[PDB]
């Protein structure tokens, strides 16, 4: 899974561990020529043929550290446009799974997906093959040389390098699992944290600050941030005192000046001790601190690649107008769990039909299989004969358009609500559209006009909101419009000019109507009662008072 | 920094005191242990190599001193990291509930999730991750120059011109970046916010056909975001690149003085090949505070965001308390006026409503009945005039026990994510299995508890979204009426309900045991049955005042509403 994501950076990252090599090599160049003029010196050799190589080695120092430098702005150049590829990658396949996925997974979910994960590669593109390649050349090379030249101190000098592996090694044992954990927790307090957000009147009123879910979820998330973090910054801190370049130097000068006083060791053979054998623990340290960063960046990869990988609502090659005509269609939001039981509907050219019943009965999935948010589990939808799944979404929500019962608004303009579907209409396209949905003369009261912003708090009321919606409908203005549940929060006077407006402007069209106040839906041409997901009784109004069924039940508990 | 010591709790300075003078003490111990090398070589390559014993030990002793400071500086790093993560997200908790509801628009809601997403182990682990690096490799060059003049004054003043040339080409690199990381920040802020639209508001972007990346908004926010990360990258380039011509000119500065010195006789060879290991350790931090110095801008930006939402205007918050032990209190506007900003809500709204009895708020959309029932509820606070709970003016009360005295089903219900037990429980979460069960029987909520498989414990998604309109509504005036306060304000508590469902719930909420002064809004005739007054708030007056067959009968704005 994170190898196939990671598949289109196979060769940047080859270059990055192929470059690294070279760079600690690069590295390492001047310390050795060092030590050669060094002892070339302190053998007596003229000053005369060590001038230029002196003046070289010595401007040579920390010309690696520029390359490397160089190598990473270049890959976090690679690393940020792949991010971008990945997140267009990623907002393509949310646009196409099914609203089941979005339900069951929430909104700071899909946040993190997007934005965490993707950021959580950073490392794993940016720093993980060069802090390997690194690590694995210099310490090695550096070594070799080092016991090439005397093993005696090279073998104290094993012992902060094992030491280091020890650490290291228990470390990412320990922390493995906390760091599979750590997104989870991530999503769970973002969700909370946007419940919390979302949710302040239900907060303020019931419980406050004390008695919120979200202080739990807090104070739970801080307590397995300080248990993950505790020992994995104390493993750290370690690693980074075994492997400092003080450490090394000290053991180095403990195990030679004992053997330089003694007649073992000339002190000129410390002199690569002490160039190079300081060199390579930071090297180390990176791939030591780099460990967490690779399982974060694979887990994260995971992630993406199985969210990439989900069926979506594909398109078919199967391939009157106005017509909609749901067949034996059955529907199931969760396995063996039915809220759609067989129903058989064809709504049909100029007239309204009526979908009314109990709460909860199936109205609004019933319109949602219609948009095609979900698949039918059974049967088949068809708009204009085509199936719905062989039509794409541009073809099928040009065909029909909906009110759905929660008005959600974008975050922007009101002009920009009202016209979300064709964004390049005119303004005055907007504004008869909003006069028809009866809220030009609201926005008119607004203080900058019809472009007020409607983010979160700066809302309107319920009847204005789902107003602003019906124009949105309005001005979409498609072949067949489902209204899932309009006008709830629209009084008597504003409920009947919408109403109105909605009869002027699909006389022609296909309508299906879902409401509670029957009263509203006496005139529908066809009323279809929906009881426990399944058609239990269809007719008009004076059929379905006279046949003494549900409608008759719930027309006599409305007056 | 004076931003971080700002968030740092009054009871954890004493800790940070001792965390820096703890950090002073490293980089002095490290700079030291570097510097002991030259007398170490100088005696060591001596005609007497014994005399490098005592310089041995000393650099023994320095090094067992800085693994124990650089120890105990880990740990209080660590302690003050996550003391202030904690005294932060637990402040920002409890204040963004008494926050007014003004402050929370979209880019201060943006901010507020962006400071509380900052829970993660990158803020908490800020200390140990980059002050600690940071303030160790800025003034371990300077603290190396110090120690040199121990053993040459010119030697340490070159490398003291060198640190100088490290701190410009900081507050350089710092500088030339800072537009650019504020620009990516603000996109990065929007794109995340675009996000959570896109996950929220999926079904009208799709029904839009707003959803594709070439036409969505959160399309162009990951192209704005995208930009502005790469030209955040591109003004980083100039920082890196005077970092190491910093780097260059620092080490030709050493290397030039540490040669001039031995060639003049005034340093010995050893003296000179350990100064190359000191210069080493001199450049190493060059490279570091590079590598650091990018975050310092993110970083800031973060402890911004939570200094900005500790900053929130509270609202007033008094000590008064209802004298009567959970009786019914008289609910009355006095002269109350009150307006979202420009815009005049309510102007001279004046009622007193009975305590005990059931109240019908009525009117046109728009007309501030919403904002009534928040006035009652504390929500909201007026622009002049006293909103009184038995005779006590709501802003005085306690907000403890203002909460406590109203419980309110909203116009557009919201649940929390989780099981339909857990937001019923809400209202009271220490309410005995009976109490629930009637709560849950009053609302008509146990309907669904035969009718949906995993009964109440079937979990509800973001808000009330994975039950049905009805269905998150009869939840949400189980909450309500699960809450033992004694003053109700029902807000369109009938609008998604049927008209079983919704006669059902009206007689609950009539016949609910408990005596509560009791306010409804509502669009249908049938939902203010039992109410035994109607107030019609229409453009923020109370025109028409009385009982329902009296008002119908008197053929006023009741009549023509309901005909
Ligand atoms: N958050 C807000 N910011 C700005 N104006 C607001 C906000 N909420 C409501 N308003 C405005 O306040 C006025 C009254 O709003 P309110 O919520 O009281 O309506 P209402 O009478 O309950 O309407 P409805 O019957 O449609 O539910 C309206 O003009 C609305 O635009
Ligand atoms: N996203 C979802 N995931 C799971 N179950 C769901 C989801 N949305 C709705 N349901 C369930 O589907 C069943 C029918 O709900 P639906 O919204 O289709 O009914 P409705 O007739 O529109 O209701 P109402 O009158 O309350 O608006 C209910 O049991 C609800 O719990
Ligand atoms: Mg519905
Ligand atoms: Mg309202």
């Amino acid at each position: 899974a994170g190898s196939r994501l990671l598949a289109p950076l196979k060769k940047p990252l080859i270059v990055s561990g192929v470059l690294q090599a070279l760079i600690t090599l690069i590295e390492l160049a001047p310390f050795v020529l060092l030590v050669e003029l060094a002892r070339l010196l302190l053998g007596g050799a003229e000053a005369e043929r060590l001038w230029t190589l002196g003046l070289t080695a010595v401007s040579l120092i920390g010309l690696g550290a520029v390359l490397a430098a160089a190598m990473t702005l270049w890959l976090h150049r690679v690393d940020a446009r792949f991010a971008h590829e990945l997140r267009g990658r990623l907002l393509t396949k949310l646009s196409r799974l099914p609203l089941g996925w979005f339900t069951r997974r929430g909104s700071a979910s899909t946040k993190q997906l997007v934005q965490d994960d993707t950021l959580a590669l950073h490392y794993l593109i940016t720093h993980a093959i060069p802090d390997a390649v690194a690590a694995v050349v210099a310490p090695v090379a550096v070594l070799v040389y080092l016991f090439v030249a005397d093993w005696r101190v090279a073998l104290v000098l094993f012992i902060p390098v094992l030491v280091y592996l020890v650490l290291m090694s228990v470390m990412t044992i320990q922390s493995g699992s906390k760091i599979a954990q750590a997104p989870r927790w991530a999503e769970r307090m973002g969700g909370e944290a946007g419940a919390f957000l979302e949710g302040q009147p239900v907060i303020r009123i019931f419980g406050g600050a004390a008695a919120s879910r979200f202080r739990r979820r807090l104070d739970d998330y801080i307590d397995f941030l300080v248990s993950w973090q505790r020992p994995f910054v104390g493993k750290k801190t370690l690693m980074d005192l075994v492997t400092r370049p003080a450490t090394f130097l000290w053991i180095i000068l403990v195990a030679g000046v004992p053997l330089v006083v003694t007649g073992r060791m000339d002190p000129v053979n410390l002199l690569p001790f002490l160039l190079l054998g300081t060199t390579f623990g930071a090297r180390l340290l990176g791939i030591g601190y780099g460990l967490s960063g690779i399982q974060t960046g694979m887990l994260a990869a995971r992630r993406i690649q199985t969210v990439l990988d989900e069926p979506e609502l594909v398109v078919r090659d199967r391939t009157r107008p106005g017509t909609v005509e749901l067949d034996r269609v059955s529907f199931e939001y969760r396995p063996g769990v039915p809220v759609i039981r067989d129903v058989t509907l064809t709504l049909r050219p100029g007239t309204v039909t009526a979908l009314v019943g109990p709460s909860g009965s199936g109205k609004s999935t019933l319109a949602a299989l219609v948009a095609r948010f979900h698949d039918v589990t059974q049967g088949a939808i068809r708009v204009d004969g085509r199936d719905i799944r062989t039509l794409t979404a541009d073809e099928l929500y040009r065909r029909v358009g909906f009110v759905l019962q929660d008005a959600q608004l974008v975050h922007g303009s009101v002009a920009e609500n009202i016209a979300l579907a064709e964004p390049d209409a005119g303004l005055e396209r907007i504004r008869t559209a909003a006069r028809d949905a009866q809220i030009h003369d609201r926005i008119t009261r607004m203080p900058d006009g019809y472009d007020s912003v409607l983010g979160a708090g700066s809302a309107l009321s319920g009847g204005e909101r789902q107003r602003v919606t019906i124009a949105r409908a309005i001005l979409a203005d498609t072949p067949v419009l489902v209204l899932d549940q309009a006008t709830a929060f629209a009084d008597p006077e504003s409920e009947y000019l919408v109403q109105q407006a909605i009869n002027r402007l699909t006389r022609d069209r296909t309508v299906l109507v879902i409401a509670h106040r029957l009263h509203t839906i006496t005139h529908a041409d066809q009323i279809v009662v929906l009881d426990d997901g399944r058609i239990v009784e269809v007719g008009t109004h004076d059929e379905l008072l006279a046949a003494g069924g549900r409608y008759r039940g719930l027309w006599d508990s409305g007056r | 920094i004076r931003t971080l010591l700002r968030l740092v709790p009054a009871e954890k300075r004493g800790a940070v005191a001792g965390y820096a003078v703890l950090t002073l003490l490293s980089v002095l111990l490290r700079a030291v242990g570097a510097v002991l090398l030259i007398p170490l070589l100088a005696a060591l390559f001596s005609d007497t190599p014994s005399d490098a014993w005592l310089w041995l030990g000393w650099l023994t002793a320095v090094t067992l001193a800085g693994w124990v400071t650089d120890t105990n500086t880990a740990r209080l790093g660590f302690d003050l990291g996550f003391a202030v993560l904690s005294r932060t997200q637990h402040d920002m908790a409890d204040r963004l509930p008494n926050v007014a509801m003004s402050w929370f628009t979209p880019d201060n809601t943006a901010t507020a999730r962006q400071a509380i997403a900052a829970t993660g182990p990158e803020l908490a682990g800020l200390v140990v991750n980059l002050l600690t690096p940071l303030i160790g490799a800025a003034l371990l060059p300077a603290a190396i120059g110090v120690a040199l003049l121990f053993v040459s004054v010119p030697l340490g003043l070159a490398a003291l011109a060198g640190v100088a040339v490290l701190f410009g080409a900081l507050a350089l690199s710092g500088r030339l970046s800072r537009a650019a990381d504020k620009v990516a920040g603000e996109t990065n802020s929007a794109f995340t916010e675009r996000i959570i639209e896109f996950a929220r508001t999926q079904q009208a972007l799709r029904a839009a056909r707003r959803v594709e990346p070439a036409r969505s908004q959160v399309g162009s926010a990951l192209a704005a975001q995208h930009g502005a990360g790469l030209r955040l990258l591109t003004m980083q380039i100039p920082g890196q690149v005077l970092f190491s011509l910093a780097g260059r000119v620092a080490l030709i500065g050493f290397a030039g003085m540490a040669v001039w010195l031995t060639v003049r006789g005034q340093l010995g060879v050893p003296e000179a090949i350990a100064l190359i290991v000191v210069l080493v350790r001199y450049l190493e931090p060059f490279a570091a505070i590079a590598d650091l110095a990018p975050a310092l801008e993110t970083t800031r930006a973060t402890l911004n965001r939570i200094q900005a939402v500790l900053d929130a205007p509270t609202l007033p918050a008094g000590r008064r308390r209802l004298d009567r032990t959970g009786a019914a209190p008289s609910i009355e506007f006095d002269d109350v006026r009150f307006s979202y900003g420009d815009e005049v809500v309510l102007d001279g709204v004046s009622f007193t409503l009975r305590p005990g009895n059931t109240t019908a708020i009525v009117g046109p959309s728009g007309s501030g009945k919403t904002t009534i029932l928040s006035l009652i509820a504390g929500l909201q606070q007026p622009a002049s005039g006293r909103v009184l709970l038995d005779g006590v003016d709501v802003t005085t009360l306690d907000p403890e026990a203002r909460r406590a005295a109203v419980s309110v089903v909203f116009q557009h219900p919201y649940l929390f994510d989780g099981t339909l037990r857990d937001n019923v429980l809400v209202g009271d979460p220490e309410a005995d299995p009976d109490d629930v069960t009637a709560a849950m029987r009053l609302a008509r909520v146990d309907e669904l508890l035969d009718r949906l498989p995993d009964g109440d414990a079937t979990v509800v998604g973001e808000g009330g979204t994975a039950l049905s309109g009805g269905e998150r509504q009869r939840v949400s005036i189980a909450r309500a009426l699960l809450k033992p306060a004694p003053v109700l304000l029902v807000d369109q508590a009938t609008s998604a309900l049927d008209n079983a469902n919704e006669a059902a719930v009206v007689d609950a909420l009539t016949a609910d045991p408990r005596p509560r002064t009791r306010v409804i809004v509502a669009h249908r005739l049938a939902s203010i049955r039992h109410a035994d007054r109607v107030l019609f708030v229409e453009a923020g007056r109370v025109v028409e005042d009385g009982a329902i067959d009296e008002l119908l009968a008197a053929g006023g704005r009741f009549a023509q509403f309901w005909a």
